[PDB]
C-alpha cells in the first residue's frame, strides 16, 4: 500500500544502497535471490515487505530501487557481487564516462543521454505502484554523477511527479576532511539547483560517523562499509513506520510537514541512537531517558557542528522497540526542563514523536550490537548555517582567482551560474540568522 | 475436425516449417520418432488437425514440402523432428530455383507441380472437414516465391472456398540476400492478392529488431526468427486444437478481420516476450501482455503503425486469464490511441481465448493487425520495382526463361492500385 | 565495435552470462538425471564391450551348450588387384539396433538385425549359445551335420535372443541389396523361422556325413531350413553400427561356376583356445 | 577441418524452445488443465494450493486476496480417458501382424458363452 | 406436468446451459451420473423435478435440453466431463465447422444442414411430454452458430409448433466491449427476423455483468462462469415457480400475458438481487425493502442501460424465500412513491407478484452466498430503445462503405436483407417512442 522508490546516484549512493538492501533484506528476511525462505503456513504473511520490495512471479521480491551511475565497476560489483539476482538488470542503469568530479559534465552534457532512460524506469516503477509514498535518493553532495545527475533528476521529478515527497539522504563534505578538491564548487552548485526541488535534505558528514564509529563502536580503523551500514539503520529507523505497525506513527508527509517550517529551511540533522559496541551494551541499561538524552548529546550528531551554537527549531522524533510513550513523555519533558537546550521562541511546542515496536536488526558480521531500544533524532536546527558558511568562504577563496573554473567554462557552463549560486547560498544563511533571530 | 494442410516451398519456408512442426509436436507430446509419449489427454484429442494418424501411437505431420533442389530438404529431415514425416510429400527436383520467378513459375519448377498437387490431393481427400491451405513461403526466392504462388493458384482454382493461409517472408528496405527481390516480390504478390484468403507478411528486419531489443541475443542466427514465426503460426490456429471459453478458428479470423476482399495482408505479432536476464522478474498478466502486444516495435512487420492506421486487430490469448480483464484491457488501448482507428469501424478488436498456455508460459497472446501502413511496404517495392523495370535491369532472364514484360506492367499496376486501396480506406472520414 | 569474451565486462556480457548459466543448468540437470549422450554411450562401452568366456573343447567337436563364435575368413587373394575397395577381412558375426534401444534399457531388447564385425574379439554382442530345437536333447551332446539348432545370445545381457530369418518380400529385407533379412528376436513368433543347420565343406561326402559329428575349427556351412539359404558376409557395402561400420550378413545361397558355395559362405565355428577361455581358437 | 562446419551448423540451427520463449519455469505439464474441468469436473486443490473460503481483506492491493481466477488448479493434468482407450487400441495393433495368429472371423465370433450368459 | 424444453444455441448457450444445468441438478438433487443418491426415500412424492428431467427406467433422469454447436470444442467439453453420463448422447448435438461469425453462413449453408435433426430431437423431446409449456432458448447474438442457427430454429419451430412460448435469452451486445467485429451486422439481421416468431426476449449484457461482479461480488476479474452462474440464477428464479410450491405462483402463459403490451415490445431486463458476496450478506441486513430497492436502483440493471432515462412500462416481481406478500405490497408502495422511478401515464397498474417458498440454492465453489431470500426483476421499459439507436448508429456507420458485407453476399445472402433489417429496427425505434410518449 505505502511504497517508497530509492535512486540511489554517484559511488557514494551505490554503495551507501549495497549496505541499505542488505539490511533491509535481513529485516524483511528474503534471501539474497530473492526468496522468502519462512512458507509458515499457518502464517507467515508478512505483508510489510511491500514498502520496499514488488512481489514479481515465481516468489521473488524485488526491491523498487534505480542503482544509477554514470561510471562502471561500482554498479558492476553490484551486478557481479551477492547481491546478482536480486535486483532488475534494468533498474542498474550504467553509463560509460564518469562526470569525473565536475558538476557541468554531470549536468550538462552526459547526464543528457541517461536521464531519460531513468526516468523510463522511474515512470515503470511508479506504474507498478499502487499508493506512492516517495523517493528516497541516496548521493554525495562531494561531486560528479552525485551532484549534476542527482540536480537533474530533482529537476525532471519535479517537472513530472510534483507534489510526491523527495528526501535526500545527502553526503556532505567536512570542515576538514576533503577528498576532492572541487568539492565547495559541487556542492554549491547542488544546494543552488536542488533549494527548490527537495522537501528534506538530511545531509551526512563521513567525519562526524568516523568520531562516532571510533568513540562509541570501539573501532580502530572503520571503513566506508561501517558508515554505509550506520546510514542504512538511519533510513530503516525513519521508514519503520511506514514498514512495520505499531504506535503513533508517521508517513513521509507526517514527517516532512513538522520538519520543514519554513520553505527554504529543510534541512534536517540526523542522529542514531543505540550506537554501542557487545562489551559496553551488556554493561549497560539503555532506557528511554538515557538514550534520548544521548541523541541530545552533541558528540552524536551525523554532522560535524554543535548545536550549542544554534537553536532548535523541531525534531522528530522516532522510538523503536521496547519504547513506553509515558517514557518518552518524560525524558521530552527533562530536555525541555534542561536550559542548555535552546529551542526557538515561535515554537513552543516541538516534537513530532513517532514509536514503533520493531526493534533492529543488526547485521551479522557488523559492528553494532542487539538492542531493546532506539532512538532517531532528526533536528532542524539553527547550526547548520555555520557548515554553509564555512563552505562559502572555501568557495569564495577558491572563485577569488578562478581555479577549476575553465574546465567548467570549456565543458559547456557559464561563470554567471557560478555567482547565482554564490548569492542563492549568501541568501539562505541570511535567512537561517533572520529566522534564528 | 477441421483440417488443415500445412505446405512449405522453398529454403526459408522449409526452415520455419520445420521449426512450426518442432514448435507442434513438443505442444502435443509427439517424440522425434513420432509416437505419442504425452499422458494428458487433452493433448490427444484435435491431434488429428495437423497429423495423421498411421499404425501404431506414430502421428505423421500433414505438411507437404517442396523445394526445387536436394539440399535443406534433406538438412531438414536429417535435422531434429525430422524423423516424423512421410518420405512420399519430400517432392523436390534436381535443379536451381535461380532466384527467379520465371524460373519457379513457368518451367521446372512447373513440372513438379504435377507430383505436388498429387500429394495436395492424397492428403486434402485424406481428410473430411478440411478447414484449409496453409503456406508458408520465402516470397523473394524462386521456389517460395514462383513455385509457392503457382501452387496457391491451383489450389485455390480446385477448393475455391477452404482458408487459404500464406505465411511470406517480405523483403526489408534493410538488408539484401538478392538483388531481384522486388521483381520475385511484386511478381508474387500480384498473385497473392487474388488468390489468398489471408497473408501474414513477417520480416527479417523486423525479427532482427525484436532479437535486438527484446531478447538482446547477439548470435540469433536464423533459429530463433524461425522460432518466433513458429510461434505465432501456432499461436493463431490454437483454438481449432485446444479447448477455450472463447474459441476463434481461421474462418472467424479472417470474418472478424478481412473488410474487403484485396485487404488482407496482417502484420502478425507474439508478446510474452522478454529477455533472459529478466525472465524470472517479469509477471505474466493481462495488462504486460496487451501492452507488448500493441507496442509498435514488437511487429514482425518492418511497417510501422504509428505512420498508419488500424483497420482491424485481432487477438489469441493462450492461458487461463480473465475475460473481463482482457475486454477492459482492449477497451482501454482503444479508447486511448482511438486516432490510430479507422473511424468507420466500432470495436475494431476480436478476442479469442483458449485454455492451454504453450511450453513454459503460463499465459502468452498473439497479435495480428491490418492496418494501412502495411502500404509503405508495397510503396517501397513498387519503388523498387519501378526503379529497375525502367532500364530493363535483370530482366533477359525473366523474359527469355518464357513471359512477357506485360506481365511485369500488370503486377506494378495491381500492386499500386492496392496501395490506392489502402491509402484511401485510411483518412476518409465517416460524416 | 570490438568484441570481447563474455568474461570481459564490457557489451552484453550480463544476459551473456545469464544464457551461459541457463545451459550450463540444463547440462546439469541431463547430467544428474542421465540423459546425456556421452553419459549413455561410455554406459554402452562398459556394457556391451566386455570380454566373455568362451567354451574349451576336449575332443574338438561342437556340443550342445557351447557358447562359441560365429567368424569368416578372409578373402584368398588379399592381393590389390584394383586400388579401392580392400578384400573382405576376417570378420564376426553379432548384433545391432540404431540408437534408442541402445540409448535406454541398457539391454538388446526386442528385433535387432544382424551384422558382421571387423573386431576378432569375443564379446557380449557377438558370443551366442548353440542350443536345441526339438527338446529331450542332453545338454554336452555333440551337434553334427544335418541336425537343427537354434543360434541365441547369453541370457545376461542380451536377452536369450534367438537367430531369425524371412523372405525377400516386400516387407522385410535387408536395408542395402534386397535380399532375406537376417534378425535376432525375442518374441519368437513361429519356431521354425527360428532354426538353423549345419552343412559340410564338399557337396560330396555331404549325405554320408549326415549324422556325423561337427567339427569346431574348419569351414562349414550355415543353412537355415525354411528357405535353404545359407549365410554370407555380403563385403562391399556395410551397415551402420554404433560400434563403427560392419558388413551386412545376408541368406543366400550364393553357387559359383561349379554351382558351389562361394568365398562368402563358409563360416567357421571358433571355440575358447585351451590356455585361457578367451580370445579366439585357431583354425585348422 | 571438417569441425568448423558442423559447429556454424549447429550454432545456425539456433538455441532452444526452453532457452527461448521459457519464462520461470520450463515445464508444460502443469498447465495442462482447462477451466471446465477445473470448474465443472469439480477437481478439487491438494497440498499448497488450498484456497479458504474465507476470503479475507489486504491493505496492499485494496482488494480481497484469495481470487479463484488467479489462482487456477495446479496438479495431475485434465484426462478423460480416450488416451487409455487408444492405448489399447495400440496394443491390439501390436498383438495383430504376428505372423502366427492365422484366427479366422468365425472363431473370433463365435465361441463359448459363460454359464450365466445362458 | 409443467414440462418445459431448453435449447441452449451457439458457444454461449452451451456454457450458460452448462451452468443452468449444474444448477439444476443440485437444486433436486441429482448427481452428475444422472441418479438420485438413493437416500431420498420419499417415495415418489418429491416429483417437482418432471419440469426439467425425465426418468428413464432405473433412475437415469434425463434432462430436457438440446445442445446445438456448429463446432465441436465446447460441447465436446460436456461430451467428456462429469457430465458424459446425464445428457442423451444426440441430444448433444454437434456439427462440423464453425459459422465464422457470419449470419448467412449460419442461417442458409450451415444452418440449413443440422436443422432436420435438431427439429427431430426437439420432436422427441417434446412428443415424451404430457403438458410441456415452452421453449427456454439460450444464445447470443454474436453471430452465425449463435444469432443465426437461432434464428433459422425459430424460423422452423414457429411453423412446426403452434402458441407454445418461446422465451429467449439473448446476449446481448455492450455499448463498449465486444468480442467480434461483425456484431451489429449479426444483431441487426438477427432481431429483424426473430422479432416476429419469438414471444418475450430476456437481454443480458456482459458488461454490466461485469459491472455487477466487480461493485456487489468485488471480483474485479471474474470469467464466463460467473456470468453464467449468475444468469442460471435468473433462469432459476423464473421457473422456481414450475417447480416448487409458493404463496402464489406464475407461469410462462401467465408471463408474457403480463410483460407484453404490443409484440412488437417483447424486450424486457431482467435483474436480480441480492449478489452479494459470503463476507458482506451476513453483516449486511437483507430484507423485502431494501432488496427490491437494490433492484430498482440504476447501478444493478444486468443490460448496461439506466432505466432513468426511460418510462417503466411493466415489472415482473419475483420473490423466493422467506418473503410474506405484505412486505412485499410495502416495497411495492415505496417504489411507487418515489420519483426517479417514473412509470407509464397509460400503466397506472402493473406489477406482476409471484413469491415461492423454495429459498435459493447455492453452488459449491460458486459466488453468491446463502441467503434466505431473493428477487428478480423482470422489467419491460422504453430505455432499451437507447441500445436500439447504439445498434443501429454501429450498423450505419459500417454499412456506409459495404465493409464485410462481401462475405455475406458470397456466402449466399441478398444484399437487400440488410435494408430491410435497417427498416425493422428504425419501424422498432419508432414504436418504441410512440408507445413511451
Ligand atoms: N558515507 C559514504 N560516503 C562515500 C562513500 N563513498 C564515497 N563517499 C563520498 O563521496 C565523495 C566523493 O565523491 P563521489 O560521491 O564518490 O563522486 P560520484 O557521485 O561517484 O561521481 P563521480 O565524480 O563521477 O565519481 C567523498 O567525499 C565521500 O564523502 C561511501 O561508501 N560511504
Ligand atoms: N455471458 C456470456 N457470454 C458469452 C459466453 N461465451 C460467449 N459469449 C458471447 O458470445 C459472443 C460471440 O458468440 P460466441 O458465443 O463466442 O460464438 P457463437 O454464438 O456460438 O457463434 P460462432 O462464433 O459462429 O460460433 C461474444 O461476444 C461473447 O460476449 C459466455 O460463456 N457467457
Ligand atoms: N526467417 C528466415 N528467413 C530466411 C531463412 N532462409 C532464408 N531466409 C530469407 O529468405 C530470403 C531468400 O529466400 P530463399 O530461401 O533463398 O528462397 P528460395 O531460394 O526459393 O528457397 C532471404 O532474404 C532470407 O532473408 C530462414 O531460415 N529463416
Ligand atoms: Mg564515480
Ligand atoms: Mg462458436
Amino acid at each position: 500500500m505505502r511504497e517508497c522508490i530509492s535512486i540511489h546516484v554517484g559511488q557514494a549512493g551505490v554503495q551507501i544502497g549495497n549496505a541499505c538492501w542488505e539490511l533491509y533484506c535481513l529485516e524483511h528476511g528474503i534471501q539474497p535471490d530473492g526468496q522468502m525462505p519462512s512458507d509458515k503456513t499457518i502464517g507467515g504473511g508478512d505483508d510489510s515487505f511491500n514498502t520496499f520490495f514488488s512481489e514479481t512471479g515465481a516468489g521473488k521480491h524485488v526491491p523498487r530501487a534505480v542503482f544509477v551511475d554514470l561510471e562502471p565497476t561500482v554498479v558492476d560489483e553490484v551486478r557481479t557481487g551477492t547481491y546478482r539476482q536480486l535486483f532488475h538488470p534494468e533498474q542498474l542503469i550504467t553509463g560509460k564516462e564518469d562526470a569525473a568530479n565536475n558538476y557541468a559534465r554531470g549536468h550538462y552534457t552526459i547526464g543528457k543521454e541517461i536521464v531519460d532512460l531513468v526516468l523510463d524506469r522511474i515512470r515503470k516503477l511508479a506504474d507498478q505502484c499502487t499508493g506512492l509514498q516517495g523517493f528516497l535518493i541516496f548521493h554525495s553532495f562531494g561531486g560528479g554523477t552525485g551532484s549534476g545527475f542527482a540536480s537533474l533528476l530533482m529537476e525532471r521529478l519535479s517537472v513530472d511527479y510534483g507534489k510526491k515527497s523527495k528526501l535526500e539522504f545527502a553526503i556532505y563534505p567536512a570542515p576538514q576532511i576533503s577528498t576532492a578538491v572541487v568539492e565547495p564548487y559541487n556542492t554549491i552548485l547542488t544546494t543552488h539547483t536542488t533549494l527548490e526541488h527537495s522537501d528534506c535534505a538530511f545531509m551526512v558528514d563521513n567525519e562526524a560517523i568516523y568520531d562516532i564509529c571510533r568513540r562509541n563502536l570501539d573501532i580502530e580503523r572503520p571503513t566506508y562499509t561501517n558508515l554505509n551500514r550506520l546510514i542504512a539503520q538511519i533510513v530503516s529507523s525513519i521508514t519503520a513506520s511506514l514498514r512495520f505497525d505499531g504506535a503513533l506513527n508517521v508517513d513521509l508527509t507526517e514527517f516532512q510537514t513538522n520538519l520543514v517550517p519554513y520553505p527554504r529551511i529543510h534541512f534536517p540533522l540526523a542522529t542514531y541512537a543505540p550506537v554501542i559496541s557487545a562489551e559496553k551494551a551488556y554493561h549497560e541499561q539503555l532506557s528511554v531517558a538515557e538514550i534520548t538524552n544521548a541523541c541530545f548529546e552533541p558528540a552524536n550528531q551525523m554532522v560535524k557542528c554543535d548545536p550549542r551554537h544554534g537553536k532548535y527549531m523541531a525534531c522528530c522524533m522516532l522510538y523503536r522497540g521496547d519504547v513506553v510513550p509515558k517514557d518518552v513523555n518524560a525524558a521530552i519533558a527533562t530536555i525541555k526542563t534542561k536550559r542548555t537546550i535552546q529551542f526557538v521562541d515561535w515554537c513552543p511546542t516541538g516534537f513530532k514523536v513517532g514509536i514503533n515496536y520493531q526493534p533492529p536488526t543488526v547485521v551479522p558480521g557488523g559492528d553494532l550490537a542487539k538492542v531493546q531500544r532506539a532512538v532517531c533524532m532528526l533536528s532542524n536546527t539553527t547550526a547548520i548555517a555555520e557548515a554553509w558558511a564555512r563552505l562559502d568562504h572555501k568557495f569564495d577563496l577558491m572563485y577569488a582567482k578562478r581555479a577549476f573554473v575553465h574546465w567548467y567554462v570549456g565543458e559547456g557552463m557559464e561563470e554567471g551560474e557560478f555567482s547565482e549560486a554564490r548569492e542563492d547560498l549568501a541568501a539562505l544563511e541570511k535567512d537561517y540568522e533572520e529566522v534564528g533571530v | 475436425m477441421r483440417e488443415i494442410v500445412h505446405m512449405q516451398a522453398g529454403q526459408c519456408g522449409n526452415q520455419i516449417g520445420a521449426k512450426f512442426w518442432e514448435v507442434i509436436s513438443d505442444e502435443h507430446g509427439i517424440d522425434p520418432t513420432g509416437t505419442y509419449h504425452g499422458d494428458s489427454d487433452l493433448q490427444l484429442e484435435r491431434i488429428n488437425v495437423y497429423y495423421n494418424e498411421a499404425t501404431g501411437g506414430k502421428y505423421v505431420p500433414r505438411a507437404v514440402l517442396v523445394d526445387l533442389e536436394p539440399g535443406t530438404m534433406d538438412s531438414v529431415r536429417s535435422g531434429p523432428f525430422g524423423q516424423i514425416f512421410r518420405p512420399d510429400n519430400f517432392v523436390f527436383g534436381q535443379s536451381g530455383a535461380g532466384n527467379n520467378w520465371a524460373k519457379g513459375h513457368y518451367t521446372e519448377g512447373a513440372e513438379l507441380v504435377d507430383s505436388v498437387l498429387d500429394v495436395v490431393r492424397k492428403e486434402a481427400e485424406s481428410c473430411d472437414c478440411l478447414q484449409g491451405f496453409q503456406l508458408t513461403h520465402s516470397l523473394g526466392g524462386g521456389t517460395g516465391s514462383g513455385m509457392g504462388t503457382l501452387l496457391i493458384s491451383k489450389i485455390r482454382e480446385e477448393y475455391p472456398d477452404r482458408i487459404m493461409n500464406t505465411f511470406s517472408v517480405v523483403p526489408s528496405p534493410k538488408v539484401s540476400d538478392t538483388v531481384v527481390e522486388p521483381y520475385n516480390a511484386t511478381l508474387s504478390v500480384h498473385q497473392l492478392v487474388e488468390n489468398t484468403d489471408e497473408t501474414y507478411c513477417i520480416d527479417n528486419e523486423a525479427l532482427y529488431d525484436i532479437c535486438f531489443r527484446t531478447l538482446k541475443l547477439t548470435t540469433p542466427t536464423y533459429g530463433d526468427l524461425n522460432h518466433l514465426v513458429s510461434a505465432t503460426m501456432s499461436g493463431v490456429t490454437t483454438c481449432l486444437r485446444f479447448p477455450g471459453q472463447l474459441n476463434a478458428d481461421l474462418r472467424k479470423l479472417a470474418v472478424n478481420m478481412v473488410p474487403f476482399p484485396r485487404l488482407h495482408f496482417f502484420m502478425p505479432g507474439f508478446a510474452p516476450l522478454t529477455s533472459r536476464g529478466s525472465q524470472q522478474y517479469r509477471a505474466l498478466t493481462v495488462p504486460e501482455l496487451t501492452q507488448q502486444m500493441f507496442d509498435a516495435k514488437n511487429m514482425m512487420a518492418a511497417c510501422d503503425p504509428r505512420h498508419g492506421r488500424y483497420l482491424t486487430v485481432a487477438a489469441i490469448f493462450r492461458g487461463r486469464m480473465s475475460m473481463k480483464e482482457v475486454d477492459e484491457q482492449m477497451l482501454n488501448v482503444q479508447n486511448k490511441n482511438s486516432s490510430y482507428f479507422v473511424e468507420w469501424i466500432p470495436n475494431n478488436v476480436k478476442t479469442a481465448v483458449c485454455d492451454i498456455p504453450p511450453r513454459g508460459l503460463k499465459m502468452s497472446a498473439t497479435f495480428i493487425g491490418n492496418s494501412t501502413a502495411i502500404q509503405e511496404l508495397f510503396k517501397r517495392i513498387s519503388e523498387q520495382f519501378t526503379a529497375m523495370f525502367r532500364r530493363k535491369a535483370f530482366l533477359h532472364w525473366y523474359t527469355g526463361e518464357g513471359m512477357d514484360e506485360m506481365e511485369f506492367t500488370e503486377a506494378e499496376s495491381n500492386m499500386n492500385d492496392l496501395v490506392s486501396e489502402y491509402q484511401q480506406y485510411q483518412d476518409a472520414t465517416a460524416e | 565495435v570490438r568484441s570481447y569474451n563474455p568474461s570481459v565486462r564490457v557489451g552484453n556480457w550480463n544476459e551473456d552470462t545469464c544464457l551461459e548459466e541457463d545451459m550450463v543448468k540444463d547440462f546439469l540437470e541431463k547430467k544428474e538425471k542421465g540423459e546425456l549422450l556421452i553419459q549413455k554411450a561410455s554406459n554402452l562401452r562398459s556394457t556391451i564391450l566386455k570380454p566373455s568366456d568362451l567354451s574349451v573343447t576336449v575332443d574338438g567337436f561342437v556340443h550342445f551348450g557351447d557358447t562359441v563364435v560365429i567368424m569368416n575368413e578372409a578373402a584368398a587373394d588379399q592381393v590389390r588387384t584394383q586400388p579401392g575397395v580392400e578384400p573382405r577381412q576376417a570378420n564376426v558375426l553379432s548384433v545391432n539396433m540404431s540408437e534408442t534401444k541402445m540409448h535406454e534399457t541398457m539391454r538388446f531388447e526386442g528385433t535387432c538385425t544382424a551384422s558382421a564385425s571387423k573386431s576378432l574379439n569375443p564379446c557380449v554382442r557377438n558370443t551366442f549359445v548353440i542350443a536345441p530345437a526339438q527338446d529331450g536333447i542332453p545338454p554336452g551332446s555333440p551337434l553334427t551335420y544335418g541336425q537343427h539348432f537354434r543360434l541365441c545370445t547369453l541370457p545376461g545381457v542380451g536377452g536369450n535372443l534367438v537367430l531369425q530369418s524371412d523372405r525377400v518380400s516386400f516387407h522385410a529385407s535387408a536395408e542395402k541389396s534386397r535380399k532375406q533379412l537376417i534378425s535376432f528376436v525375442d518374441e519368437v513368433q513361429s519356431p521354425y523361422l527360428t532354426e538353423w543347420r549345419i552343412l559340410c565343406f564338399n557337396p560330396q561326402i555331404r549325405m554320408e556325413s549326415e549324422g556325423l559329428p561337427v567339427p569346431a575349427n574348419q569351414r562349414i556351412i550355415f543353412n537355415h531350413c525354411k528357405s535353404n539359404e545359407d549365410l554370407c558376409v555380403v563385403s562391399g557395402m556395410s551397415v551402420r553400427t554404433p560400434f563403427g561400420r560392419e558388413y551386412e550378413v545376408v541368406a543366400h545361397t550364393d553357387l559359383d561356376s561349379h554351382r558351389a558355395e562361394k568365398d562368402v559362405n563358409h563360416w567357421i565355428i571358433k571355440t575358447g583356445e585351451p590356455a585361457q577361455p578367451t580370445t579366439l581358437a585357431k583354425t585348422l | 577441418d571438417v569441425m568448423t562446419r558442423r559447429a556454424a551448423k549447429m550454432r545456425n540451427e539456433g538455441l532452444d524452445q526452453t532457452l527461448l520463449f521459457a519464462h520461470h519455469n520450463k515445464n508444460l505439464k502443469n498447465n495442462l488443465i482447462s477451466w471446465y474441468d477445473e470448474q465443472f469436473n469439480k477437481r478439487e486443490r491438494s497440498g499448497g494450493d488450498q484456497l479458504p473460503e474465507l476470503r479475507h481483506w489486504d491493505g496492499q492491493k485494496l482488494a480481497w486476496e484469495p481470487e479463484k481466477t488467479d489462482h487456477p488448479v495446479k496438479g495431475a493434468p485434465t484426462n478423460f480417458g480416450l488416451k487409455d482407450r487408444l492405448q489399447e487400441k495400440w496394443k491390439t495393433e501390436e498383438a495383430d501382424k504376428k505372423l502366427s495368429d492365422y484366427s479366422t472371423t468365425y472363431g473370433l465370433d463365435y465361441k463359448n458363452k459363460p454359464r450365466a450368459a445362458l
